């Protein structure tokens, strides 16, 4: 359909600044670019946006109380210092099935001190050399990845 | 002598196959690094051989 | 916007008008197109000479204004000018310019963000240069060529299609809310529309180019050429690169575009499906017909229902014509005896009845056409134009390449005209057995003997014998034919001639509607016959691919699998409109209902009994957070509602649902027993069987009101209801009306209720109640 459409749709009267959770997938975004998102969203706190056709990050407003995050299914790259500038407060992220290459791109995350869990399954970045240890070293706060903490302790339901 | 050179046109589409005892019939076709290395021997050739 | 406002404006202006009221009051809105041709006619004998007499000029074109100064295109670049404010006589809003302007726009204008759309508009030609391009060329020779005539196709394409079903097309894929009723063609092929919609959908084009470019893609050109070699869409398209009247640029084409195979695998399918409907004895129409109606096929992606193909293609084939004939599908005036082909020229006739002797005294009824006629006839590397004159060949003539296919095409003639001795006094070797009625259906000596050449070649010969044998006269030494074959002999047979070089195929543009017996014989409003079962092979077995015998004598499947199909297909046909089903439940979110329904609970008994309840927990579990949301996916409701019929219990999921025959589903993936795709959402394909979801409610996939359309009908107009869109459409009750805009020019109507028989039953049964 539309991400217009469908958030049109989703809100069912309900003005956007009162929602705490949102989705998106199974959608589509010209350009690969956001549409219809803004500031009035402010008691959010969890997205989801999956296989809509996403390949950046530009239009994406600030948004605080966000603290989980789902992009997968879509061909981002580069974009991830927003995430600093608009979500400060983050904590579980997902990017699992984006084109992401190396870990120069990675770099940004580490300012997320509030970063709990991130999952990256299926990407280029996976098919490295020492990369959940030389990860680790990089983002020292973080404790999950990908569902398993080190010594690969399986990460509980919720 | 081994087995003799082989011809084509330009796209290939024909290619003609001879034996070593007429390498010295064509010589004027085949190309220099080949000529120069056969035409000193020409004397010692009898058939297809050389003594 | 503000558009919309000057849009209003302007129309109000021209309503002041008392002509311009008057137009647009009177009449339809068809007067438009009458509108459109009185304006802006202007037309030149030489266009090329004015064309040199204008381009010699300083602003030749025309072009827009605020487009240009949009653009911030300016006047005078470099001391050249590119265009000057002006006005044009009939447009008023176009200004004059130079060609120049058309490169400053080329090299340092406005650019747009991507244009690989392109390839998609015209795919056509991009398919030819790929064809092109995967081609190794070989040797060229020179030498004279055997150039015949005939029609053929020159494009080629996939899912060829008439015009009605285009006109169509292109209306849901680019100008949609201006969309007129669903037609049959569109609620059949979606996922078609669908894939046409997904590329064109969202972006800056021009609308007119990409219908046209539509067409193209839809349409094969056939021409009426000369032609050598192999007869493929493939070779036609550049046969200008291949060969002409004296040479030939060799080249090997066979392994590209794939076509031919479709046609086949299509005739084999109704072959046999004819010689399973000949199975019967009283009913092999109807028989027949249902087999048609219960069978689908694949091409490339989608399905595609038989009945549909065979009314499209143009094989005239003794199987195919049959199968048009039973659809009322028209067709062409080509005969068919056999494997050969013929045609008729000229001529006239009626039948006539004469008997002959099998056995010592055996009388058997045998017909003969009483007239002169002329016939054009084809077999395998061979042709022939010859006559028929009372029970008798007059004459004929060949152009064949084969002395094989040169002697069995002149036997079949011979035999078509029932010429010869042995129509009238049939050989001791011939008996009554052989003589027809395998189980009771008869057979005219006519095919009798043709079985009896096909069986030994000597029965070949002796019936070439049975031709006349004279002595070669000179000169025609080269227009004879020996009895082996041969261009020349001492001794040839009577009223024949040779020659080098083909027949040229006549043409005729016309169409007949034929019928048929209880027999599978058809007629054309005469006792002529142009199609048979004895005129195809014998009979074969072959394993079809991507194909759909949902029909239960064309299935092989046992009560298990068939019963689990079934269930299926009852589970869905309660996807329809109304209380009780599936959609309305989900609406109010009483995903409880579901549980009970009476369908569950038939195929409750094939569910493996000793893991039921662990299974029913997890099936409950997903449907209650599709449900409470209403981000769910009807693909898998569908799949695991059967399992929801027990109570819950407590065990270990392994991940599979498996029923009471080592057969499983599994949530989320496809597998052999259930799957599906995004692409085609209208569609479910269960043990290779394919079973069609009506389109009454749209999930999340299904992104516009084509899912919706089965769910609505038309009712008696009531202005009391409100006005709505096309997409509000979703937002409205089951069992409500409302009042729409539907094409131009047309309002109606709707209510979300569905009917569920179509016109092929309701009008057959009661016709055959009134023959009693």
């Amino acid at each position: 359909m539309d991400m217009k459409k469908r958030i049109h749709l989703e809100l069912r009267n309900r003005t956007p600044s009162d929602v705490k959770e949102l989705v998106l997938d199974n959608c589509r975004s010209y350009e690969g670019k956001i549409e219809g998102l803004t500031d009035e969203f402010e008691e959010l706190e969890f997205l989801s946006t999956i296989n809509v056709g996403l390949a950046s990050v530009a239009n994406l407003p600030k948004l605080n109380k966000l603290k989980k995050l789902e992009l997968s299914d879509n061909r981002v790259s580069g974009g991830l210092e927003v995430l600093a500038e608009k979500c400060p407060n983050l904590t579980h992220l997902n990017l699992s099935g984006n084109k992401i290459k190396d870990l120069g791109t990675i770099e940004p995350l580490k300012k997320l001190e509030n970063l709990k869990s991130l999952d990256l399954f299926n990407c280029e970045v996976t098919n490295l050399n020492d990369y959940r240890e030389n990860v680790f070293k990089l983002l020292p706060q973080l404790t999950y990845l990908d569902g398993y903490d080190r010594d690969d302790k399986e990460a509980p339901d919720s | 002598l081994g087995q003799g050179i082989r011809l084509s046109n330009k796209r290939k589409t024909k290619e003609v196959i001879i034996k070593a005892e007429k390498m010295g019939k064509y010589k004027n076709l085949m190309r220099e690094e080949y000529k120069n290395l056969f035409e000193p021997l020409e004397k010692y050739i009898q058939k297809d051989v050389c003594f | 916007m503000s558009l919309l406002l000057t849009i209003a404006k302007e129309y109000k202006r021209l309503c002041q008008d008392a002509k311009a009221a008057q137009m647009m009051t009177v009449g339809t809105v068809s007067n438009y197109t009458t509108f459109k041709k009185w304006t802006t006619s202007r037309k030149e004998k030489n266009p090329s000479l004015r064309m040199r007499w204008a381009m010699s000029s300083k602003f030749p074109i025309i072009a827009n204004k605020r487009m240009l100064e949009e653009a911030q295109i300016p006047k005078e670049h470099n001391n050249v000018a590119l265009w000057e404010d002006t006005e044009d006589v009939s447009k008023r809003d176009h200004v004059l310019a130079s060609a120049s302007c058309i490169n400053y726009w080329n090299f340092c204008g406005p650019c747009v963000n991507n244009s690989e759309v392109i390839k998609e508009v015209y795919k056509s030609r991009f398919g030819r240069l790929e064809r092109r391009k995967e081609i190794m060329w070989k040797e060229l020779r020179f030498t004279l060529v055997d150039r015949q005539r005939r029609r053929v196709d020159t494009q080629p394409v996939e899912q060829r299609l008439r015009t009605g079903e285009i006109k169509d097309l292109q209306m849901w894929t680019l100008f949609e809310d201006e969309a007129p009723l669903a037609s049959k063609f569109i609620l059949d092929n979606y996922g078609l529309v669908k894939e046409m919609r997904s590329k064109f959908a969202n972006k800056p084009l021009n609308k007119e180019v990409v219908a046209h470019m539509l067409e193209k893609q839809f349409n094969p050109e056939s021409r009426f050429l000369p032609v050598f070699g192999a007869i493929r869409p493939e070779r036609m398209e550049l046969i200008h690169a291949l060969g002409g009247e004296t040479w030939i640029q060799e080249a090997n084409t066979a392994g590209i575009s794939n076509v031919d195979q479709r046609k086949n695998d299509i005739r084999a399918v109704c072959r046999k499906v004819c010689l399973a409907a000949n199975a019967s004895i009283m009913n092999a129409k109807s028989k027949l017909v249902e087999y048609i109606k219960s069978t689908s096929m694949r091409i490339g992606e989608t399905e595609r229902k038989l009945e549909e193909l065979i009314l499209e293609t143009d094989d005239v084939s003794p199987e195919v014509t049959l199968c048009k004939s039973a659809l009322g599908g028209q067709l062409g005036k080509t005969l068919s005896f056999g494997p050969m082909l013929l045609k008729k020229i000229s001529g006239s006739g009626v039948k006539v009845k004469d008997t002959v002797y099998i056995q010592g005294v055996r009388a058997v009824q045998f017909e003969y056409w009483s007239e002169q006629e002329e016939f054009y006839g084809e077999y395998k590397s061979a042709t022939a134009l010859f006559s028929r004159k009372e029970r008798s060949l007059e004459w004929i003539t060949i152009g064949g390449g084969i002395n094989e296919d040169r002697k069995r095409l002149l036997a079949m003639c011979m035999i078509f005209c029932r010429d010869g001795d042995y129509f009238k006094d049939a050989p001791a070797t011939i008996t009554m057995a052989d003589l027809s009625t395998k189980l009771g259906r008869e057979i005219p000596y006519q095919y009798v003997m043709m079985n009896w050449i096909q069986k030994s070649e000597d029965n070949l010969e002796a019936l070439l014998y049975s031709r006349g044998i004279v002595e070669t006269n000179p000169g025609k030494m080269g227009s004879s034919m020996g009895i082996d074959g041969s261009k020349r002999a001492i001794k040839s047979l009577r009223a024949v001639t040779i020659q080098s070089g083909k027949i040229d195929m006549p043409e005729s543009k016309e169409k007949i509607h034929l019928e048929l017996s209880d027999n599978l014989e058809a007629f054309d409003s005469s006792g002529r016959i142009v199609a048979t079962i004895l005129d195809l092979p014998s009979d074969k077995k072959v394993t079809f691919q991507d194909v759909s015998f949902q029909h239960p004598d064309l299935a092989v499947l046992r009560d298990e699998k068939t019963a689990i199909t079934k269930g299926y297909e009852a589970l869905i046909k309660r996807l329809g409109t109304g209380d009780n089903d599936i959609p309305s439940l989900i609406a109010k979110k009483d995903y409880l209902s579901l549980y009970n329904l009476p369908e569950v609970k038939l195929m409750a008994p094939l569910i493996r009994p000793n893991r039921k309840g662990v299974y029913s927990r997890v099936a409950r579990k997903l449907v209650s957070t599709q449900v409470t949301t209403g981000h769910y996916s009807l693909h898998e409701l569908i799949k695991v509602l059967p399992f929801t019929y027990f109570a819950p219990k407590q065990g270990m999921f392994e991940g599979r649902l498996f029923f009471s025959n080592d057969s499983f589903v599994e949530p989320g993936v496809n597998n052999n027993v259930f799957s599906w795709s995004k692409a085609d959402s209208s569609k479910i394909y269960c043990h290779g069987i394919a079973i069609r979801v009506p389109l009454v409610v749209g999930d999340e996939h299904m992104d516009t009101s084509l899912a919706l359309l089965e769910g609505f009908s038309v009712c008696e107009n009531d202005p009391r209801a409100p006005m709505v869109t096309r997409q509000d459409l979703i937002d409205v009750g089951f069992g409500q009306k409302v009042r729409l805009f539907v094409g131009q020019g047309s309002v109606r109507t709707f209510k979300r209720t569905a009917s569920q028989r179509a016109a092929s039953s309701d009008v057959n049964k009661n016709v055959k109640k009134i023959k009693m």
